[PDB]
DNA sequence: CTGGAGAATCCCGGTGCCGAGGCCGCTCAATTGGTCGTAGACAGCTCTAGCACCGCTTAAACGCACGTACGCGCTGTCCCCCGCGTTTTAACCGCCAAGGGGATTACTCCCTAGTCTCCAGGCACGTGTCAGATATATACA
DNA sequence: TGTATATATCTGACACGTGCCTGGAGACTAGGGAGTAATCCCCTTGGCGGTTAAAACGCGGGGGACAGCGCGTACGTGCGTTTAAGCGGTGCTAGAGCTGTCTACGACCAATTGAGCGGCCTCGGCACCGGGATTCTCCAG
């Protein structure tokens, strides 16, 4: 239960940085859902690179290529 | 120019079906899209695990890459079966 | 051919030779342009499929790009596939809006 | 009852949570949430911690994107308030629906 | 009643494929805007019809963003600030 | 200034084909406006292409590689 | 190295031994990722520059990649190159709109 | 890795600022994007002239096409500055 | 309302930690003295393609009446995010073994480019006829 | 006014059909790309075990998006008119393809060598920190 474990006043102070005044509840839950999305596209298409590789171990060059051919490159980890 | 095969096997599909020359440079230009997209994330996968022989197991995970989901079984599937029929001669 | 090797249709010689020549690697397994062509080979039969299924329903005989439109717009997964991507003389699908 | 106005209060924490630099959810629901969801499409993972510290920050720097970005579509709304179609509206808009 | 057979319109040119824009007027003014940078290169008519096709095609997209805005904005009438959110989201 | 040459009435009917029913005047020249743009862009690195190619007729291709280059895939040119 | 006699410091057999090992072109011409490089210098020196200008407006000696994400956002050209891509633990540029303020 | 390069010429700009590892891997990794950036760039320019070399006509035609400016330009002057200060020695 | 009690936050001055900075062999990665068939621009000019003048026309476009249909302002809502304070739970700090996995020893394997031929698969390069374009003739909302 | 339904001939487009040639394989080779056996160590896993900050939870508060109404417009439809785009017909005109052409340019071997690589002190920049100065401000006029 941890898509919960990411709590909803954390999701409030997301919106603190993200300048909301009024927040409805199923902000919140949507939220979840196109972050399982995101993330479960990472780790999925993360984990064929893995099985490509003949790994049981993820390492972080997986989402690097991965968030390469996402279009979300992020720096200082190689 | 791929008018040859996509035609052919539309003789194979549709029998009583017509096309456009403008359909066919779509044809064409939608395998020189795909190929390309397939050929480009391949090479890019191969040096990820330091080789450098491009081989069908980089490719058929870089369709689990691409394809989501049911297509990507049906592409596994019928595409992996006939690189199994390949290797019956 | 190498299809008929394999048992298909795609050119395994010309494909291989555009990988071959496309410039990637030194030295290039002949295992994918059979994998390769083999899975461009199955979407290319779908992607007729509900072309000429699309087109032939439509009370028209010919394959059109306007049905190209509605036929990858009346899909997801071309849609998931042709997202970037226009086609010419396709138009649109019939596609209008509830509030219009 | 020492207190403040209802409201105020609020903008000015956004002020800082805006001006400063810092993430905001937990580490270990987190890491066990990769561990959790990662379970499920191959067995025995084991984890780089470090890459999960940099998959938390691209998550939530992704989620900037989101909330900084269906937060203009609001704006453009005459809201304040997010509402379920500012975040389908945006990811269609995006492409991603 | 002004709308019904301009929706028939609309099913029209939702339905045709071709272009709608004076050619020449549109090919002198890719050539004088082409003008910046050399005067008077020699074009295909049909690529000149092409950059109108993939052009109008972007535009018609930012109809469907912008009409996707409208329905959120409540309204039938597209404003510019219609377009500032449109462009926005796209980043321009 | 043949960017009239781009109608009002062309982008009325563009516009119904977008499903416009109310279109203010300050529509067409924001038309022509963010449109122009794109075809700034368009000629920008299209005669960056030609002008590289040192050629003088500028034919389809180039374009191929432009609309290429700007994520905008074209079919039944190639 | 190569790029003290073209008076570059960014290494030339590297790269251009790079242009070689990458699977592009045939033959890699020689001026080529010297020219290269010497973009890197100036880019590098623009990226580089404004970090020292920002981490001195904090009144600081040793740069953090704030001033990194704060560099590439106010700038137009940074950020118009820059709109999609990421830096980790760089943060977010403080932006009040109208909605915040009376 | 680049970041002694990085820190050279951070010397040569900034003598008096320091700098933190994770900001050197945050920009080593960002020249190190950059790079594959032009080489892919120059992948597809260098088919497009379907040449087996690529010069610094082609990388010049690279930058003039990504970079958005006069800073560029200025580029363009510091790299043929160097570049054709180093041609004929 | 302007104008203050009290937090917000910057500041003024410790400290002490190890992070960046610098210091020390030692290569191994870059650099080059030399060969080696060659890749790409221009010489020359086409012929096709593409711009340009001549000369008639028309839905398109521009100009105009009108009567609309929609953008939004004023007031009203209650409930709902935030304010105050509270209480727990697992996050967090610090700790133990362990065998897994990545690296490291070459090992050891067949494979994947180089060459000539081949020769029919395949690609230049034309006609026709019929779906449809475009009428040709017919009944209804 | 828009729609549907047999009738008719004409077009050109794509399927068909002819002539030429090219494009990828068959066998063979060679040494090396890449799995592999072994296999080791250290580090990540999965926990212990003390700590406490997190977040949830309750209790209201007055005002947020929308709604009702309603004012007050800005434009779509129709319509006259002509007109420049369309058309089309031809004339004028040069631009990339083709053949060559002629030699430079990055492989290619090995030799060199010295810059960074791996690693180890280390100084003071900074990271909380005790405590104060100052501005902002919630709630009073």
């Amino acid at each position: 239960d941890n898509i919960q474990g990411i709590t909803k006043p954390a999701i409030r102070r997301l919106a603190r940085r993200g300048g909301v005044k009024r927040i409805s509840g199923l902000i919140y839950e949507e939220t979840r859902g196109v972050l399982k999305v995101f993330l479960e596209n990472v780790i999925r298409d993360a984990v064929t690179y893995t099985e490509h590789a003949k790994r049981k171990t993820v390492t972080a060059m997986d989402v690097v290529y991965a968030l390469k051919r996402q279009g979300r490159t992020l720096y200082g980890f190689g | 120019s791929y008018a040859i095969y996509v035609y052919k096997v539309l003789k194979q599909v549709h029998p009583d079906t017509g096309i456009s020359s403008k359909a066919m440079s779509i044809m064409n230009s939608f395998v020189n899209d795909v190929f390309e997209r397939i050929a480009g994330e391949a090479s890019r996968l191969a040096h990820y695990n330091k080789r450098s022989t491009i081989t069908s197991r980089e490719i058929q995970t870089a369709v689990r890459l691409l394809l989501p989901g049911e297509l990507a079984k049906h592409a596994v599937s019928e595409g992996t079966k006939a690189v199994t029929k390949y290797t019956s001669a | 051919t190498r299809s008929s090797r394999a048992g298909l249709q795609f050119p395994v010689g010309r494909v291989h030779r555009l990988l071959r020549k496309g410039n990637y690697a030194e030295r290039v397994g002949a295992g994918a342009p059979v994998y390769l062509a083999a899975v461009l080979e199955y979407l290319t039969a779908e992607i007729l499929e509900l072309a000429g299924n699309a087109a032939r329903d439509n009370k028209k005989t010919r394959i059109i790009p306007r049905h190209l439109q509605l036929a990858v717009r009346n899909d997801e997964e071309l849609n998931k596939l042709l997202g970037r991507v226009t086609i010419a003389q396709g138009g649109v699908l019939p596609n209008i809006q509830s509030v219009l | 009852p020492h207190r403040y106005r209802p409201g105020t209060v609020a903008l000015r924490e956004i002020r800082r949570y805006q001006k400063s630099t810092e993430l905001l959810i937990r580490k270990l629901p987190f890491q066990r949430l990769v561990r959790e969801i990662a379970q499920d499409f191959k067995t025995d993972l084991r984890f780089q911690s470090s890459a999960v510290m940099a998959l938390q920050e691209a998550s939530e720097a992704y989620l900037v994107a989101l909330f900084e970005d269906t937060n203009l579509c609001a704006i453009h709304a005459k809201r304040v308030t997010i509402m379920p179609k500012d975040i389908q509206l945006a990811r269609r808009i995006r492409g991603e629906r």
